[PDB]
């Protein structure tokens, strides 16, 4: 979604039409669509400020350019209002950006007309750094939220040879207030399942038969309580290891397994109500975003004309929505229509009147 | 036959545990009579050296007299 | 691979072994009680028979 | 093979003598001994250090094409210690003229300062105009030609001094009021081949100034002349001389060589030697040798004694 | 990459931009003037206002 | 028609030169008038206070002769 | 050039110009030896004979 | 002859180096004696300022006697 930003030095009254209703000169002989550019009368000193401002509107314009497609994809991330392959951007002023550039007006409300240009850059400035400010350090905070929550999701996700036994173990699955017993929890493939049912009883001496039975299953594998004489522990775990039997190193805890599951629900509903907030912040910082990206290069349009045509600063500019594949045409006519005033002073950028790219 | 398992060896626990409870309170009983029987001795070495002392006291005192 | 005559064997195996250790455990403290008895009873008479020999010297003095 | 022993004093000159007759050869008598070892380091290295200097000289004599004929006075190769400070003041007068020409390009560059601001009196300076097409239309993209470019051409252009040869010269140069576009041409100007460094004044004190400019270049360019004169003269004098002494040198060093490819005694300051010999020869050999020795003030008899071999 | 038309044009926008400069600078100077009118009529007033007051209290001690 | 073009900005810097020269004449003059009426105001502070002075003085003179 | 009569001839001039350097160099050296006889012999008597000298007029002063 | 030669120079640069240590040898004895000299002759200025010292002394005391 790319739009064209130009600037005619606006002798005749002709200019407003010759570059949206002239459909004998126009774009693409009036094909492409256009729309009036609203930008304020601000004063201007010497030349050498307006070469400075050039210059600083300049940075400043890839700055936010760079802020608000960064703040774009954090939103694409979290994946409210904007995708990558549909809604490819959120909308400003309360519409979708097509509108916003379509109908595109200046904020006389962030930037008072009364002002030195100076200022008003300082202001736009000082603006967008805060929001870049602000919004960078939620992201940063909410993703770091994410990346807790997913790091708990892998921590009980897995098979039960490494799964977390925090939903598995139950109060009733151990042999608890035993002064002589333990109760272990040993994972046997399930194609010796039967085999650890009738090997367990006879795997360490002093071991308690028929007490084995099967807490969980999973497809390669069933998770077995064993209860054992505290000593045999280690003849009892050898030997399991000696059958390929893998013995999991748990024992029954209350205390680690509610703190997992509370901590788990809660970083869950955490990530819903920053949710929530976070889609209302991110938003109006895109929109505040997109309306001051705009406002600076209408800024930047400002100074170049005058810049380049003197004053007073009356100039025609114009929005065009190119179509696709006339990119050769418009130029052709832009440039046997304005190439007179310049003849060498302006490829790569330039062009014989104001022109700035769009890029959404 | 997981429980009949676990019943006997609680069981057993609970043996062990009263046996060494009662061991515990033969011990506390035990002791206690030793302090009652060092006490008597040291009521029987009391006696005596107060008899001697009590003894001698009135041979000195008839001794002290005659002088 | 084993019957209920051998689980029964193995839980009475284990339960050998729960009274083994209850009957040392029992033998070992009604044991340390009989030296504590005769350790506190040395402690006792010998602080006070000193109390009282003290006392009978003191008785000495008395008479001096 | 013959072996000849003579006092130190007298060997030098009789070394001396037999190397100008020429028919005898020396052999080495201390073959595990190296240059400083065989002591004659110190006069082989000033020799050494004598020619590349001269070498050097012959250069710039050369490019200077001096005759240099080397006809005469230096066949006689005489060998005095007192050769040594000549051999200093070569390296003096060698010196003076490195110090002459580099004082000469420093004045050369003067000059052509001076020249270039002679010519302009932003400005109008030396330029090949080989950007200036290009020249205006950066400062179109810099700013929109806010103020006209001063332009100029030179008729028989000096030569520029990167250059280093004479270019015909153009100059189209802008000035700016601003002072944020003055500095963006101030660095266009540096990156692109165009003469910027005028310090103008549009009082008639300038146009005095430039007055005082030509006249400290008429000076400067005196004085170069003076410089190269006294250059040029001094080096082809010195060329005369220097074929002589090239010789001179050589002659030195050979026979310093020569003597160390011997072996040195260390009772006495007296040198033996073997030597290879013509046998009809010989009488001639006892006879530069006499020569020789009755130059030397100690006239040791240096007898010369045939041995079996 | 100028005829002389547009050489007219580029000195008359130089003008321009001589005489903008020129009218901003003359505009902040004056209002830079009666700012300091007032700062420096304030300064001096009050100064020698204090100085008047201080000596009337000199006299009111004096009759006391 | 290079030095039109050099004139006019001659002119230029003279326009100019007379704008700022004439700013800081103005600039001058009301500051000199701020002076003036500043020392007429002082002026009358001093008269209006000696008055008072004044005043007080004979009024201290009427209270000692009746104290 | 020469025969051997003239070869030996020159040797024994040669080895006279040793023995010559041989006097010549005693000579220097016995020269040199007299010298530090006649300094070194001065500086003791110059140095013993103030010595004397002071002790002889301290006396003389001391007398008067 | 060449290693005739050689023999007859080694001898005579054996004679000349005994007879300049040798030399160096006598400078040393000579200073030896030099100072065994010197301290003779300090004894015999000192034996005569003695002797003139005595004759003052003689004849201080007459000059005494005479005033």
């Amino acid at each position: 979604t790319e739009f064209w930003l130009i600037s005619a030095p606006g002798e005749k009254t002709c200019q407003q039409t010759w570059e949206k209703l002239h459909a004998a000169t126009t774009k693409n002989n009036n094909l492409a669509v256009s729309s009036k550019f609203n930008i304020p009368d601000l004063k201007v000193g010497t030349l050498d400020v307006l070469v400075g401002l050039s210059d600083e509107l300049a940075k400043l314009d890839a700055f936010v350019e760079g802020v608000v497609k960064k703040v774009a994809q954090y939103m694409a991330d979290v994946l409210e209002d904007s995708k990558d392959k549909v809604q490819e951007n959120l909308l400003a002023s309360g519409v979708d950006l097509v509108t916003y550039i379509t109908r595109f007006q200046w904020d006389m409300a962030k930037y008072p007309i009364k002002q030195s240009l100076k200022n008003i850059s300082e202001i736009i400035a000082k603006g967008v750094t805060q929001i870049d400010n602000d919004l960078k350090s939620r992201a940063s905070a909410y993703n770091n939220l994410k990346g807790n929550l997913q790091n708990l999701e892998r921590k009980n996700a897995g098979s039960l040879l490494t799964r977390s036994l925090a939903e598995i173990v139950k109060k009733d699955d151990f042999v608890l207030d035993s002064e002589y017993l333990v109760t272990l929890l040993v994972v046997v493939p399930k194609l010796n399942h039967n085999d650890w049912i009738k090997q367990y009883e006879t795997l360490a001496e002093m071991v308690v038969p028929r007490s084995s039975n099967v807490l969980s299953e999973d497809q390669d594998s069933y998770l077995c309580n064993v209860t054992l004489f505290k000593k045999a522990v280690d003849d009892f775990r050898h030997k399991a290891r000696e059958n390929k039997f893998i013995v999991r190193d748990f024992q029954y805890n209350e205390e680690e397994m509610r703190a997992d599951k509370e901590e788990m629900n809660r970083l869950s509903t955490d990530k819903k109500k920053q949710f929530g907030p976070l889609v209302r912040w991110l938003k109006v910082n895109f929109s505040e975003a997109f309306i001051a990206w705009i406002h600076i290069k209408a800024l930047r349009v400002f100074v170049e004309s005058v810049l380049r045509y003197g004053l007073p600063v009356n100039f025609q500019a114009m929005l065009l929505q190119p179509n696709k594949k006339s990119v050769k045409k418009l130029r052709e006519v832009l440039h046997e229509l304005y190439k007179h005033l310049d003849s060498s002073a302006a490829q790569q950028e330039y062009y014989p009147y104001v022109y700035y790219k769009i890029d959404c | 036959s997981q429980s009949q398992g676990i019943q006997q060896l609680l069981q057993a626990e609970k043996r062990a545990a009263e046996k060494v409870a009662d061991a515990r309170k033969r011990k506390a009983r035990r002791l206690k009579q030793a302090k009652e029987e060092a006490q008597m001795e040291v009521e029987q070495y009391r006696r005596e050296r107060e008899q001697e002392f009590q003894s001698k006291q009135q041979a000195a005192m008839g001794s002290q007299g005659n002088l | 691979a084993l019957s209920d005559a051998d689980v029964q064997k193995q839980i009475k195996h284990m339960m050998a072994f729960i009274e083994q250790e209850a009957n040392e455990k029992a033998e070992e403290i009604d044991a340390k009680a009989e030296e504590e008895f005769n350790i506190e009873k040395g402690r006792l008479v010998q602080t006070q028979r000193l109390k009282i020999m003290e006392y009978y010297e003191k008785k000495e003095k008395q008479i001096e | 093979l013959a072996q000849l022993f003579l006092q130190s004093e007298a060997a030098y000159c009789c070394v001396s003598e037999l190397e100008e007759l020429g028919k005898v050869q020396f052999r080495d008598l201390n073959p595990d001994v190296n240059v400083f070892q065989r002591k004659f380091v110190n006069e082989v290295r000033r020799c050494e250090e004598m020619d590349r200097k001269l070498r050097f000289v012959e250069k710039e004599i050369r490019k200077a094409n001096i005759p240099i004929m080397d006809t005469g006075e230096n066949p006689e190769v005489p060998f005095p210690r007192d050769m040594i400070d000549l051999e200093a003041n070569f390296e003096k007068i060698e010196n003076e003229l490195k110090e002459i020409n580099t004082n000469q390009e420093a004045l050369k560059r003067n000059f052509l300062e001076l020249t270039e601001l002679k010519f302009i009196l932003f400005v109008a300076g030396v330029i090949n105009r080989e950007r200036i097409p290009t020249f205006e239309r950066m400062l179109w993209r810099v700013c929109r030609g806010n103020v006209f470019l001063r332009q100029a051409e030179i008729e028989n252009p000096l030569e520029d001094p990167v250059t280093g040869d004479y270019v015909h010269k153009s100059v189209f140069i802008i000035f700016f009021q601003g002072d944020q576009l003055k500095n963006r041409v101030k660095k266009i100007c540096e990156g692109f081949r165009a003469s910027l460094y005028p310090c103008p004044e549009t009082p008639q004190e300038r146009k005095e100034m430039a007055s005082g400019v030509n006249t400290r270049i008429d000076d400067l360019q005196m004085v170069l002349n003076q410089t190269e004169d006294h250059r040029q003269r001094v080096l082809q004098a010195a060329a005369k001389n220097i074929r002589v002494w090239f010789i001179k040198v050589r002659k030195m060093k050979a026979i310093y060589h020569t003597l160390n490819l011997c072996n040195i005694d260390v009772t006495q300051k007296c040198l033996i030697a073997e030597v290879w010999c013509p046998v009809t020869d010989l009488d001639s050999i006892q006879f530069a040798l006499r020569r020789g020795t009755e130059h030397s003030g100690s006239t040791v008899p240096s007898i010369l004694n045939r041995m079996q071999t």
